[PDB]
């Protein structure tokens, strides 16, 4: 129902492990999220990181969604006909890494997250359709 | 299956994936058309790239053409093709790069990889920084598990040609003389040839000197003979040292640095045990062990600093792409006509990154 038909589509594919619909806006809140993952836990803090007017610091400090660490490959978040930010996560030791995408509609986050060896490139381009099927919706 | 098309400032390497080397290496020139080698081979009587951006798309659009009728001998709507590109390359052309391909060549898939990671890939790593000089630009680039990191990519507007340029005004500086370009090539073969990169420059020069090595000669073609001395390594130092030849940037080494420390704090130790070397210009003997120390030099005392140059280095990007284009997890990777015609030029930004 409702923000849910949108998360479920993004997973339909095969292809991603995480999404969830962030309005930004007002105190940031979860829309949707898939159930018990990382996502449904991204915090004010973060997105105020992900919506903020410096455009640099991040890409030396990192970030965070949920508590996990992120390094971001490629800002053009507030940037208009674009809209994305791409990213990749960090493990301690040895564990995989995924990437993610992030793409901001009118009062949206549209967050994504591969599974392990699935190219940014199909990350980032679902995730663009999904928020331009939520941009004309006037969302 | 699927072509490979590395376009440089001066140089075009193309070929088929899985191949070891390329199958047609030429000059990127136009001057019945002339295009490539038929170029600088029946000369008189433009470089439509410049600094690895394209200024010229007819004529691009032309070596294209060359590549796969005259060069490759081949069927363009057969073929997934991979394109090379500049670090920063601009949006507008990675656009009409892609417009050229599925609507005038017809191409069933394509990708654009920037060329750095390719030589990151060719030597086996996915994290790494690598320097790549060319002819016409310098770019050095981080990389994180395949993605460039574009906010700490530099580029620095000198390499081969200002170089051969460089030799071609001091030996005209000592008295002889060369304006044609025919004459020319030669200055570029003794660079070539001859030159190398000093470990301690000043050291080098006020030991000069003491000569025994450092001096050496070269019959140009009508006859005469030149003796070259302190050239050999000065010339090449204008790549650490950017001031010889009138520009105010820093050099390779300071670069490189420089990219460094833009980057996410949690992998600068990993771009400094990975630091790689590709392209014409950086095939100079020394440079490595130079790039070594300049940068022990300027890293704290305790990062460990590697330095690599693989052997193959002047073909690295072509190599890489050949590597990356011939593995399965490359269709789930390129872009189909489908996609084309659902979505227009717009989609290299999404896909290819
Ligand atoms: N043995 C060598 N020693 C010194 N320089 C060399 C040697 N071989 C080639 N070069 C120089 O390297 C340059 C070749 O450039 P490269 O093969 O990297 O592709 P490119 O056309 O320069 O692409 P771009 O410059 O746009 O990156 C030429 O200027 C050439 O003179
Ligand atoms: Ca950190
Ligand atoms: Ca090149």
């Amino acid at each position: 129902a409702g923000w849910n038909a949108y998360i479920d589509n993004l997973m339909a594919d095969g292809t991603c492990q995480d999404a969830a619909i962030v309005g930004y806006k007002d105190s940031p809140s979860v829309w949707a999220a898939v159930p018990g993952k990382t996502f449904v836990n991204i915090t004010p803090a973060e997105v105020g990181i992900l919506v903020g007017k410096d455009r640099s610091s991040f890409f030396v400090n990192g970030l965070t969604l949920g508590g996990q660490k992120c390094s971001v490959i490629r800002d053009s978040l507030l940037q208009d006909g674009e809209f994305t930010m791409d990213l990749r996560t960090k493990s301690t030791g040895g564990a995989p890494t995924f990437n993610i995408t992030v793409t901001m509609t009118a009062k949206t986050l549209v967050l994504l997250m591969g599974k392990e060896g699935v190219h940014g490139g199909m990350i980032n381009k679902k995730c663009y359709e999904m928020a331009s099927h939520l941009r004309r919706s006037q969302y | 299956a699927a072509l490979v098309v590395d376009n440089g400032s001066g140089m075009c390497k193309a070929g088929f994936a899985g191949d070891d080397a390329p199958r047609a290496v030429f000059p990127s020139i136009v001057g019945d058309s002339y295009v490539g080698d038929e170029a600088q081979s029946k000369r008189g009587i433009k470089y439509p790239i410049e600094h690895g951006i394209v200024t010229n798309w007819d004529d691009m659009e032309k070596i294209w053409h060359h590549t796969f009728y005259n060069e490759l001998r081949v069927a363009p709507e057969e073929h997934p093709v991979l394109l090379t590109e500049a670090p920063l390359n601009p949006k507008a052309n990675r656009e009409k790069m892609t417009q050229i391909m599925f609507e005038t060549f017809n191409t069933p898939a394509m990708y654009v990889a920037i060329q750095a990671v390719l030589s990151l890939y060719a030597s086996g790593r996915t994290t790494g920084i690598v320097m790549d000089s060319g002819d016409g630009v310098t770019h050095t680039v981080p990389i994180y598990e395949g993605y460039a990191l574009p906010h700490a990519i530099l580029r620095l507007d000198l390499a081969g040609r200002d170089l051969t340029d460089y030799l071609m005004k001091i030996l005209t500086e000592r008295g002889y003389s060369f304006t044609t370009t025919a004459e020319r090539e030669i200055v570029r073969d003794i660079k070539e040839k001859l030159c190398y990169v000093a470990l301690d420059f000043e050291q080098e020069m006020a030991t000069a000197a003491s000569s025994s090595s450092l001096e050496k000669s070269y019959e140009l073609p009508d006859g005469q003979v030149i003796t070259i001395g302190n050239e050999r390594f000065r010339c090449p130092e204008a790549l650490f040292q950017p001031s010889f030849l009138g520009m105010e940037s820093c050099g390779i080494h300071e670069t490189t640095f420089n990219s460094i420390m833009k980057c996410d704090v949690d992998i600068r130790k990993d771009l400094y045990a990975n630091t790689v070397l590709s392209g014409g210009t950086t095939m100079y003997p020394g440079i490595a062990d130079r790039m070594q120390k300049e940068i022990t030099a300027l890293a704290p005392s305790t990062m460990k600093i590697k330095i690599i140059a693989p052997p193959e280095r002047k073909y690295s990007v072509w190599i890489g792409g050949s590597i990356l284009a011939s593995l399965s997890t490359f269709q789930q990777m390129w872009i189909s006509k489908q996609e084309y015609d659902e979505s227009g030029p717009s989609i290299v930004h999404r896909k290819c990154f």
